[PDB]
């Protein structure tokens, strides 16, 4: 129940990776589609391409997958100055040894130490029983390959029955005592406008 | 079960550089386990010093710096001063609620102005005997650090039951003080020729002896 | 200002129950995680139990499973801990600790504890309210053959601990020092308050060992002076 005016949302982005599918990036204001979902995280610089609809990848099959017939797209940019520290900030971390290919758009939160099966390691963290994640470093200076990039994934539904966001915009001026077409609130016609 | 291994105690001259180590004997330590360094002064509550493996708490001087060294959590301590000597703790995090602390390390300033422990042994008074009770006090003060071993011997036989030692406590002049209590029966006190109180501290042994016959 | 008040501590017979009370001022406990950590004399700190900011999940250490319960009150900003089936190993000092918040989104296995209150000590001893025994310490003239003479007052088999021991009702402060209690064979404590004073102040001034046992409501003012053993 609001309008998402992306004319300012794409903003003065230094580089907005608006690689979008299913719709032209400019023709969304006139669309009146259903509800939208918001979620975001941060990924190391090189594999920003590695996340995409339905291709292989360690980050893709273990932490976040994207459906093939996906409506929507993502935005990514650089936040090296705000995130990285001189000593290196160690707060960001991703799963390492998931024994499955997680389906797109499902919740998966867990902290138990991974076991390679076979023998019951039983929470000892010995052989074949490894603690996953292996958090990043985010060194104060490095190339674009392992540079912190802030990315947001955007997904909106369809079927148009629960009209949720939409947007009217495009408000023009007014004239009087002249023949002119009027579209005040959806109704259309031709005539002259005066007082009453 | 997992156990965190820590060194018992260090001794470093003022103005020097020392590092403390905290690791895991069951495997390697990663930054995901979130090493944290906390200091405890006996008789009070601890203070937060190092968290995030590289970040200091609000108001913590930049002189303290921590990092990871191989599979052992490391804290860098340069330019020792008098007040830095205290108990220190390392914090490691397991999955969903399991946090294991280390064995604790008592940091020292090596020597400071060293002072010999002071002993005062007093056998029970006549009023205590009149109440059919007996208790000997052997206080120790002006010693550093707290590695003190207080033992009692009746005549020529050491006694361990009924006797306990107190943890050394901070003084107002940067020094430690403790005490010893020997709670026995008056009959044992009057049936023994003498009572002795021995304290071992940093390789220096102090002996004090009292005689029940003197009080009579 | 951020402060945590810990109350309800004391000495309890084994097998009974008690509710530890923790009050938070300056913030709301609903916004932050809360921790309970105990520490015993001669030992290191020992983790006991925590509560999350939302309370959806609760965790305890294996040694305390099935005996203790933690509860929180957002209405009055008060925190309660339920203790049941107490045993002698529970004698320690508990600290109520405040962790990070949902106000700063952190990953799972939430990072805990940065600031906390003074805490309160608890002891599990097998005794009941017992009259304290106070014995003055009057040294012989041999021990007074110096610039300074030390006198004290032994306090024995007092329960429940602690007992407030003082000299001259706080009039004398310099040279006054008390000692921590020790465990005996029967499980009761004993302490001494030895006061160091110069030998020139004897006679003219009187040193009285003032002790108060609030649970038993007794007042003993033991006069401590060197013995007049004219023999």
């Amino acid at each position: 129940n609001c309008v998402a005016d992306y004319s300012v949302l794409y903003n003065l982005a230094p580089f907005f990776t608006f690689k979008c599918y299913g719709v032209s990036p400019t023709k969304l204001n006139d669309l009146c589609f259903t509800n939208v979902y918001a979620d975001s995280f941060v990924i190391r610089g090189d594999e920003v391409r590695q996340i995409a609809p339905g291709q292989t990848g360690n980050i893709a099959d273990y932490n976040y997958k994207l459906p093939d017939d996906f409506t929507g797209c993502v935005i990514a940019w650089n936040s090296n100055k705000l995130d990285s520290k001189v000593s290196g900030n160690y707060n960001y971390l991703y799963r390492l040894f998931r024994k499955s290919n997680l389906k797109p758009f499902e919740r998966d939160i867990s902290t138990e130490i991974y076991q390679a099966g076979n023998k019951p390691c039983n929470g000892v963290a010995g052989f074949n029983c490894y603690f996953p994640l292996r958090s990043y470093s985010f060194r104060p200076t490095y190339g674009v390959g392992h540079q912190p990039y802030r990315v947001v994934v955007l997904s909106f539904e369809l079927l148009h029955a629960p009209a949720t966001v939409c947007g009217p915009k495009k408000s023009t001026n007014l004239v009087k005592n002249k023949c002119v077409n009027f579209n005040f609130n959806g109704l259309k016609g031709t005539g002259v406008l005066t007082e009453s | 079960q997992t156990v965190v291994t820590q060194e018992p105690s260090f001794s470093v001259s003022p103005g020097g550089t020392v590092t403390l180590t905290c690791g895991l004997s069951s495997g390697s330590v990663s930054t995901a386990y979130f090493p944290s360094w906390y200091q405890q002064t006996p008789g009070q509550a601890p203070r937060t010093l190092i968290y995030g493996t590289n970040t200091r708490s609000s108001g913590v001087p930049d002189r303290f710096s921590g990092s990871i060294l191989g599979n052992k959590a490391a804290l860098t301590i340069t330019g020792a001063q008098a007040d830095d000597e205290s108990d220190y703790y390392c914090v490691l995090y397991m999955g969903r609620g399991i946090v294991v602390f280390g064995g604790g390390t008592k940091l020292t300033v090596l020597g400071q102005p060293k002072a010999a422990p002071s002993v005062t042994l007093f056998p029970p008074s006549s009023e205590e005997l009149q109440a059919n009770k007996a208790t000997l006090v052997c206080l120790i003060s002006d010693f550093y650090p707290g590695a003190v071993t207080v033992a009692w011997k009746a005549d020529s036989s050491p006694v361990k039951a009924g006797v306990e030692t107190t943890t050394p406590s901070k003084q107002s002049n940067n020094k430690y003080a403790a005490s010893s209590y020997l709670s026995l029966t008056p009959e044992q006190w009057k049936s023994h020729r003498s009572y002795s109180c021995q304290v071992t501290h940093e390789g220096s042994t102090v002996e004090k002896t009292v005689a029940p016959t003197e009080c009579s | 200002q951020v402060q945590l008040v810990e109350s309800g501590g004391g000495v309890v017979q084994p097998g009974r129950s008690l509710r530890l009370s923790c009050a938070a001022s300056g913030f709301t406990l609903s916004s932050y995680g809360m921790h309970w950590v105990r520490q015993a004399p001669g030992k290191g700190l020992e983790w006991v139990a925590v509560i999350s900011y939302d309370g959806s999940n609760k965790y305890y250490v294996d040694s305390v499973k099935g005996r203790f319960t933690i509860s929180r009150d957002n209405s009055k900003n008060t925190l309660y801990l339920q203790m049941n089936s107490l045993r002698a190993e529970d004698t320690a000092v508990y600290y109520c600790a405040r962790g990070w918040a949902y106000w700063e989104l952190l990953p799972d296995y939430y990072y805990g504890m940065d600031v906390w209150g003074q805490g309160t000590t608890v002891t599990v001893s097998s005794a009941s309210t017992k009259g304290p025994s106070v014995f003055p310490l009057a040294p012989s003239s041999k021990s007074t053959s110096g610039g300074t003479a030390a006198l004290g007052c032994l306090v024995k088999d007092y329960f429940p601990e602690p007992v407030t021991v003082s000299w001259n009702s706080g009039a004398l402060t310099s040279g006054v020092h008390t000692f921590p209690a020790v465990l005996q064979s029967s499980g009761l404590y004993s302490l001494s308050s030895v006061v160091t004073v110069p030998s020139s102040s004897l006679g003219t001034q009187t040193y009285i060992c003032n002790v108060n046992h609030k649970p038993s409501n007794t007042k003993v003012d033991k006069k401590v002076e060197p013995k007049s053993c004219d023999k």
